[PDB]
């Protein structure tokens, strides 16, 4: 009677239905869960928001070009303005969570293309300049909701102003490895004739049991465009990527006044 | 041992393992005894080479240090007479490769010191046998601003004093990590910029480099100085013993530019491009 | 990895051309010419150097020599034209 | 106080040795473990793992974001979509896989190796399509009557979009080499249009397929070495 | 132990074991007791330093290895800093003789590197102690272009230090073969030459030479350059231990000319023409 196609999922008082599906990937086995006492860090009372952070939160919907190249969101920080999980985190100086990232593209049966969807732990990438080394900033470093772009030429600004930023290339997927070994993280590739809807299901991975949310960025939400979009009668048409991020277990410590950074 | 392989015959069937479907996320997944017709071979290859204990398991290359012993007259001279090196496995480029498959670890590190000598000039004398010194400076305790100064003497610091001529020092470092597990690759700062900040701590560098302070390796010569000028060559090794890794990560395709994930522009092109798609 | 000397040939049509050609290596697998041109062999000693004796060279022709040190597979060729009246 | 002799291989320094040594730093107590997801014990659990071919490196179309999808079309040719050696460590295309990065640490291998083949055409392209697999020491096959004799499987398109063509450990060695060795050569793969690729009106005619390559669970490698792309 | 000897005396029968006929194959048969008569002999010697165990059980030399250590100023001066050597047991006749009795062989082997300095010229100053790599290459590591290039510092590769005037270096290599055994003789090609090829390998290598890659012993020294040039040579050893050895062939008699079954025409002539055949 059930099919592989059809899942819902509900966290808090959000809910994601898709009738498309392809199967979903719980990343490296483990479902996500909080912090057992037998692991942790901090000794004060940890907050637990039970409802009102770990629900579903509707990024900014990108347009998938032909000639896209490449889109990329640091996962702790992209919801650093979204609800409650925004005000929990600049309250709170340690955080973990876990995610469950649901990617939203959809075309008709005409239509052709591949996604590559990633989810990368530590995804630290390249500067786009050539005088110095691991040097970004942090406005460049962290959009937040709009994420970031990627590109398929490596053009170094000879500025060290402007070359505070990701050189985000395609191929060598930022950090200089090959994209065509990336398939080994945890990823699903939306196929437009199979399937419409990309599932994560992300654990809190991270060496420490917990960690500033605000300055470290554990995962990394990569989207590879492999096959480009190609509709014969419109070829310059538009299909929006819409990417929908819930937080899951999380738990934050060490309560204070609001962390407000820095936007230049 | 790795998988035998079962005697099987053809097949005539609905149920089909040769179909799969990678949108799903999971990889392919059909042995050779679904698709075609295969014997009975008992296996007996074993996989023992390829584990992390033995992967890992080469006393690598990370550093060549160079000191001298000479009668040092003007400043440039004085700090020839020790070298200060700050304990990292990225300055060579094949150890990091091995390590950055992987994007936690937790291992016991086991060094090796493997150090040679050479006359500088021809006609200044002779010397005699040399005792080298090689002190562990964790973050915190002086680092040696001379070659003789109240910092070598080593109250609580380790230090080994080597013989020229003997076998090599070796010695055992423990897992250090303030973490619980040595983060190879660290997506983020080391603070938060705030807002509306007099600091201007618009240069923070990205990344890894922020995080990591594992110590210095301060050497010197034990030796005063010789009539002749005696040019050593200290070569540092790494051997990672007790590994545990976690979150595989793809290897380095392209070359480095700097401690961190960088990459130079005349070197971006790691392949070559075949004659066409249809080359044995 | 693999040097063809005589690299610059100017002979006239149908007559024989003299192509050297070996490795930088001491132990060549395989290393051969690939042209559709008749050559029995020229005979050198050493088991590096080598020597192949084309003829009748009636058109431009550019064959590689391919030569199987343990380092890959290596190219070199070779340029010869015709002459006529 | 005990009567000793010294061998031969004293004093020396091997870096692949195993011996114990002293710690110097006596009673660090090490920071307690947490369950860290995602945790690697064997480099073979990387070898299981899909990661795309560069079969399109084509003048042009290499080292850029063209050179994973392979070239198709509805005219229905006789000629080859793409043909490859089977050299997992030595092929200019293979090499660069994340099951060819492992290997290039390694020299000698076995095993079989997985082909699984993602169709992104559109959904109303429906087409077979010939994946074989022919072992040495024969002429390469070009046409359809060449390939059909080995190892080979047709493949249709619908909605179950994604086919496994295998390369059977068929081997004289017990470990084939991770060089472009003559003795140890591999096999030879091609892949033909079994009828054509059928598309409608409205609908895009030229368009692409996705390659990737895994390693079965008989596979395993040995004899450690460093690696040639980095210097 | 050997076989005994039965008290026998003589007989006057039908059976007659003094006649056999090697047209059938077998060799004789007859021991001492049958064609004669013979007393009681108890036999204590054995066999034992006969077997495969002890006759590989010497250290054999397989080839002399050359390297320098100077101011190397022309390209010819630098590669004499390092020398690359390709592993064979051919490089010797006396050690390939003894394994060329046998054609497919089993067997762990030991290696023991002995070295020996000088001094080139006379006055041109001193030189310190030395320190010797030496690295294994196995086929596909890239081989080292300069003596101190990426390729020495050997992040994979299983290398050795030996500071000289220590005991010899020793180790074990496993049977690295790809075979089931090590093929001595290999009577067939690398490749099939097609009909019609393009290709024209024409210069395909017969027989053994065409499969043995067993790697490259890379040697260089890993000091800079003393004021005083210091040559070396290099004795590498192999010794053949856990020996199996399967299908005995004869033994060389005529000398070689290189490392196939080859034979020199100046010497095809072994043996010694006797005076007559009468000649005790």
């Amino acid at each position: 009677g059930y099919s592989d196609r059809v899942r819902q999922i509900t966290l808090g008082n959000s809910t994601i239905t898709t009738q498309e599906a392809a199967n979903a990937v719980v990343a490296y086995g483990e479902w996500p869960s909080y912090l057992d006492d037998k692991e942790a860090n901090p000794i004060d009372a940890p907050t637990e928001p039970d409802v009102s952070s770990n629900r579903f939160y509707t990024l900014d919907s990108v347009q998938w070009k032909s000639t896209s190249r490449g889109w990329w969101w640091k996962l702790p920080d992209a919801l650093k303005d979204m609800g409650m999980f925004g005000q929990n985190m600049y309250y709170h100086y340690l955080g973990r969570s876990g995610y469950t990232v649901h990617v939203q593209c959809n075309a008709s049966k005409f239509h052709q293309g591949a996604l590559g969807v990633f989810a990368i732990p530590e995804y630290v990438m390249a500067c786009n300049t050539e005088a110095k080394t691991s040097y970004v900033s942090y406005v460049n470093a962290n959009p937040g909701e709009k994420g970031g772009v990627f590109d398929n030429a490596y053009n170094p600004s000879a500025e060290a102003s402007e070359g505070r930023k990701f050189a985000a290339l395609d191929y060598l997927l930022g950090c200089g490895v090959l994209a065509g070994n990336a398939f080994v993280y945890p990823h699903q590739i939306i196929n437009l004739r199979t399937n419409n809807s990309a599932t994560l299901v992300l654990p809190y991975v991270n060496s420490l049991a917990i960690d500033c949310m605000a300055k470290h960025n554990n995962w990394g939400l990569v989207i590879l465009p492999l096959c480009k979009l190609d509709y014969a009668p419109n070829s310059s048409t538009e299909i929006p990527i819409t990417v929908t991020i819930a937080p899951m277990f999380t738990e934050f410590n060490g309560l204070r006044n609001i962390t407000v950074p820095a936007t230049q | 041992t790795a998988q035998s392989t079962p005697l099987t015959s053809g097949v005539n069937s609905q149920e089909v393992p040769a179909l799969t479907a990678v949108e799903t996320g999971a990889s392919g997944q059909a042995v050779p005894s679904d698709v075609i017709e295969t014997r009975h071979v008992v296996n007996y290859k074993t996989r023992s080479e390829s584990t992390l204990e033995s992967f890992f398991g080469r006393s690598a290359c990370v550093t060549i240090l160079e000191v001298e012993n000479f009668n040092a007259t003007t400043d440039a001279d004085r700090k020839k007479q020790f070298t200060t090196w700050a304990i990292t496995y990225t300055d060579t480029v094949q150890l990091r490769r091995k390590l950055e498959f992987f994007t936690y670890s937790r291992f016991d590190l086991e060094m090796t010191f493997v150090i040679t000598e050479r006359y500088y000039a021809s006609n200044t004398g002779h010397a005699r046998n040399q005792v080298y010194q090689l002190m562990y400076i964790p973050p915190g305790a002086p680092r040696p601003t001379a070659w003789d100064d109240y910092t070598w003497q080593s109250s609580s610091n380790p230090s080994v004093f080597y013989t020229y001529g003997s076998a090599p020092p070796r010695m055992s470092i423990p897992y250090v990590g303030i973490a619980n597990a040595y983060s190879h690759f660290y997506d983020g700062f080391a603070r938060v910029p705030l807002k509306d900040e007099t600091v201007d701590s618009g240069d923070t560098y990205y990344g890894l480099v922020t995080i990591n302070d594992f110590g210095t390796l301060a050497v010197r010569v034990v030796n005063e100085y010789n009539p002749a000028r005696i040019t050593s060559k200290i070569r540092v090794y790494m051997k990672p013993k007790h590994v545990r890794c976690w979150c595989p990560r793809p290897p380095r395709a392209v070359p480095y530019r700097g401690e961190g994930v960088d990459f130079k522009q005349d070197s971006i092109t790691p392949l070559t491009a075949v004659e066409n798609i249809n080359t044995f | 990895q693999t040097s063809v000397s005589p690299s610059k040939v100017i002979l006239p049509r149908g007559g024989s051309v003299l192509v050297t050609c070996s490795t930088s290596c001491d132990q060549p697998k395989l290393l051969g010419i690939e042209t559709p041109l008749p050559k029995k062999e020229l005979l050198l000693p050493g088991n590096n150097r080598k020597v192949y004796e084309l003829s009748n060279v009636q058109e431009d022709s550019q064959p590689m020599c391919y030569s199987n040190c343990p380092d890959g597979q290596s190219t070199a060729k070779t340029f010869l034209t015709v002459y006529w009246t | 106080g005990l009567p000793t002799m010294l061998t031969p291989g004293s004093s020396q320094f091997l870096t692949s040795d195993d011996f114990q040594s002293p710690c110097a730093l006596p009673n660090f107590d090490v920071t307690p473990p947490i369950h860290i997801p995602g945790e690697v014990f064997n480099m073979m659990e990387l070898a299981e793992i899909d990661s795309m071919i560069p079969m399109n490196s084509v003048t042009g179309k290499a080292n850029t974001m063209e050179m994973y999808p392979i070239p198709l079309d509805d005219k229905g040719s006789a000629t080859p979509i793409f043909s490859i050696s089977l050299s997992p460590a030595s092929d200019k295309r293979l090499q660069y896989t994340m099951l060819g990065e492992i290997l290039n640490y390694y020299t000698h291998w076995t095993g079989s190796l997985r082909f699984t083949f993602l169709f992104c055409g559109s959904m109303m392209a429906t087409g077979k399509i010939l994946l074989s697999y022919s072992p040495p020491g024969a002429k390469p096959p070009t046409t359809r009557k060449d390939a059909m004799l080995g190892t080979h499987i047709i493949w249709d398109l619908g909605l179950q979009s994604s086919c496994t063509m295998l390369a059977p450990w068929i081997s004289n060695t017990v470990y084939r080499r991770c060089i472009k060795d003559d003795f140890t050569e591999g096999g030879y793969i091609t892949c033909f249009y079994q009828t054509r690729i059928v598309v409608p009106s409205g609908t895009p005619t030229s368009m692409f397929m996705l390659a990737f390559v895994s390693a079965c669970p008989d596979f395993s490698v040995r004899l450690l070495r460093d690696t040639n792309h980095i210097s």
